[PDB]
């Protein structure tokens, strides 16, 4: 019931974050399935930044992969999860975000 | 087909995977060696109804064909038989259009779990390339 509420823009989400839990809010920006590894990234800034959140299997809840399945690039969406400090290919910016919660608002 | 370590190493070599979208050669044999065990034969059903395949775990949904495997996008179009062979071309050159998929190598999770942070340079040493 009811999304949460932005704690944070995706430019917030900083390296010395690790460990704490946000929400972001914003649209997918990509969408990457590997099999074990899913990842949506979430922009709320046109140029701006686009924060990759991972699913992993082993390590994500389930319930979390059926509503990745449901997604579709352009949908806006609010996401909570723990931010975590780690090396991200093609940038300097070093996060992703383990998420808890994803919930589609709307599904453009 | 079980690969040695140095001898895949020399096959990724001749096949462009060293610095291949900036990973350098040991990334991909470390990322074989968690994966597979070398082992191109390697076929693994997930419980959600894809398999992965091959030296480098290709998975059926998005990557190759199983024929099995629902809402299959076939980006590499290619059978997945074909990465069971003794011959890695085609595991190589489906990897290539994963790793450029815009995530780098965290596409494969025995990379991340096994690999990044790691002495990748590790393990081509002593291999004659």
């Amino acid at each position: 019931a009811v999304y949460p509420k932005k704690t944070h823009w995706t430019a917030e989400i900083t390296p010395n974050l690790h460990g704490s839990e946000v929400v972001v809010a914003g649209w997918v920006a990509h969408l990457g399935d590997y099999g074990r590894v899913k990842i949506v990234k979430v922009s709320d800034r046109e140029g701006g930044a686009a924060v990759p959140v991972y699913l992993e299997r082993g390590k994500t809840p389930d319930h979390l992969f059926k509503v990745f399945a449901e997604l579709s690039r352009e949908d806006v969406v609010v996401i909570k999860g723990i931010v975590e400090a780690s090396e991200q290919y093609g940038s300097a910016t070093g996060v992703e975000i383990f998420p808890s919660e994803i919930w589609i608002l709307n599904k453009a | 087909k079980v690969f040695g370590r140095c001898e895949l190493a020399a096959a990724m070599k001749r096949h462009g995977l060293d610095n291949y979208r900036g990973y350098s050669l040991g990334n991909w044999v470390c990322a074989a060696k968690f994966e597979s065990n070398f082992n191109t034969q390697a076929t693994n059903r997930n419980t959600d109804g894809s398999t992965d395949y091959g030296i480098l775990q290709i998975n059926s949904r998005w990557w190759c064909n199983d024929g099995r495997t629902p809402g299959s996008r076939n980006l590499c179009n290619i059978p997945c038989s074909a990465l069971l062979s003794s011959d890695i071309t085609a595991s190589v050159n489906c990897a290539k259009k994963i790793v450029s998929d815009g995530n780098g190598m965290n596409a494969w999770v025995a990379w991340r779990n096994r690999c990044k942070g790691t002495d990748v340079q590790a393990w081509i040493r002593g291999c004659r390339l």
